[PDB]
């Protein structure tokens, strides 16, 4: 049920770039694969199905392909328009549910310099811990390009449960930023010796991390 | 031109039944399988449910088995969704979706069913809450008690657990607006929302110059202003 695509890729206007799109032989390996395009605003748009064919009005600046449990797209002659996010697609029709999706890539028309992010992680309030929640907020600034995955831990252990995390939003200087939030009870959070926030961008990952017994 | 339009969407509480409708034209709309596709807010995309041109042959997704159905009117060039027993999970925006279809093995075969979508329309939103209006509980999010010299330090005030969007902040007033960021909301499993607001500033400003974020929401007639003060340890 997962498509697993690189959450980031980017190139000079100009440039090329492909994404790929890796499951298995059961999604990929034996079905066609589609490629989408969505811009915030707009209607997502259809470019390449059945592996390798463009539909109507798609230039060939766009192409697709598919070997064994991976598929890729590939966009040349990039341009400030082809920002947008990329997702994959297949449907198994040897079970009974819909169709899948990828995991969605942002493609950057890089037009500025990348910027590694700032990561702040606070604890819980004292005055939400009153209020008997528990919330950490990992705030992430001044980024670009404007992608990063986001993990928590809990002592050493990956922790899903709980996770929201906004998508990158435009800075008044126009990098990025992105906020997470871990949900606990009270007693989760001094439960633990630690919680961790990392943050993964173009290669490096920062990890914050704050502890109930210790002034953050 | 080839067109698709939905509309239906709304906000609407946890158990209660929504209908969204999708009207095509521009081509012959018995010759295309139809889809509905969703996607909520920071999240990925999902398909929701299919109908072949005839109209006899359904699949759903798995999260809305049983509590939805697809259904299209040939005469009218309607494609319908009947959303029943809706949970807050299911707020998202709603795109009716065109099949390619393709040929006979050149002349277009009705029984087609790719599951590629060549036309989207713009979509119909749905949110669902149970919530009745209400205004946000607005906490600090407190400098770090290390910065006790110089560089910068961040803080903020996370607002919950109101409804409806929106909310907007400033600090102090409005005098403070460099390195100032408000994040997009997040809608929690509760139905409500909450964001977050941050600032950079000197961290040798923090022991005597006092950081306050105005809260402002107007559809609960509500402003709140929240000191954020360093901490103590």
């Amino acid at each position: 049920s997962v498509l697993t695509q690189p959450p980031s890729v980017s190139a000079a206007p100009g440039q090329k770039v492909t994404i790929s799109c890796s499951g298995s032989s059961s999604t990929i390996g034996n079905n066609y694969v589609s490629w989408y395009r969505l811009l915030p605003g707009t209607a997502p748009k259809l470019l390449i199905y059945k592996n390798d064919n463009r539909p109507s009005g798609i230039p060939d600046r766009f192409s697709g392909s598919k070997s064994g449990t991976s598929a890729t797209l590939g966009i040349s002659g990039l341009q400030t328009g082809d920002e947008a996010d990329y997702y994959c697609g297949t449907w198994d029709t040897s079970l009974s549910g819909g169709g899948v999706f990828g995991t969605g890539t942002k493609v950057t028309v890089l037009g500025q310099p990348k910027a590694n992010p700032t990561v702040t992680l606070f604890p819980p309030s004292s005055e939400e811990l009153q209020a008997n929640k528990a919330t950490l907020v990992c705030l992430i600034s001044d980024f670009y390009p404007g992608a990063v995955t986001v993990a928590w831990k809990a002592d050493s252990s990956p922790v899903k449960a709980g996770v929201e995390t906004t998508t990158p939003s435009k800075q008044s200087n126009n990098k990025y930023a992105a906020s997470s939030y871990l949900s606990l009870t009270p007693e989760q959070w001094k439960s633990h010796r630690s919680y961790s926030c990392q943050v993964t961008h173009e290669g490096s990952t920062v990890e914050k991390t704050v502890a109930p017994t210790e002034c953050s | 031109e080839v067109q698709v339009v939905e509309s239906g969407g709304g906000v609407v509480q946890p158990g209660r039944s929504l209908r969204l409708s999708c009207t095509a034209s521009g081509f012959t709309f018995s010759n295309f399988a139809m889809g509905w596709v969703r996607q909520a807010p920071g999240k990925g995309l999902e398909w929701v449910a299919f109908i072949s041109s005839d109209g006899s042959n359904k699949n759903y997704g798995d999260s809305v088995k049983g509590r939805f159905t697809i259904s299209r009117d040939n005469s009218k060039n309607t494609v319908f969704l009947q959303m029943n027993s809706l949970r807050v999970e299911d707020t998202a925006l709603y795109y009716c979706a065109k099949d390619v279809g393709d040929y006979k093995s050149p002349i277009q075969d009705p029984r087609a069913m790719v599951g590629a979508f060549d036309l989207w329309g713009q979509g119909t939103m749905v949110t669902v809450s149970p919530a009745s209006t209400k205004g946000p509980s607005v906490f600090p999010l407190a400098p770090s008690s290390k910065s006790t010299s110089g560089g910068t330090a961040a803080l903020g005030c996370l607002v919950k657990d109101y409804f409806p969007e929106p909310v907007t902040v400033s600090w102090n007033s409005g005098a403070l607006t460099s390195g100032v960021h408000t994040f997009p909301a997040v809608l929690q499993s509760s139905g409500l929302y909450s964001l977050s607001s941050v600032v950079t500033v000197p961290s040798s400003s923090l022991g005597t110059q006092t950081y306050i974020c105005n809260v402002n929401h107007k559809p609960s007639n509500t402003k709140v202003d929240k000191r954020v003060e360093p901490k103590s340890c």
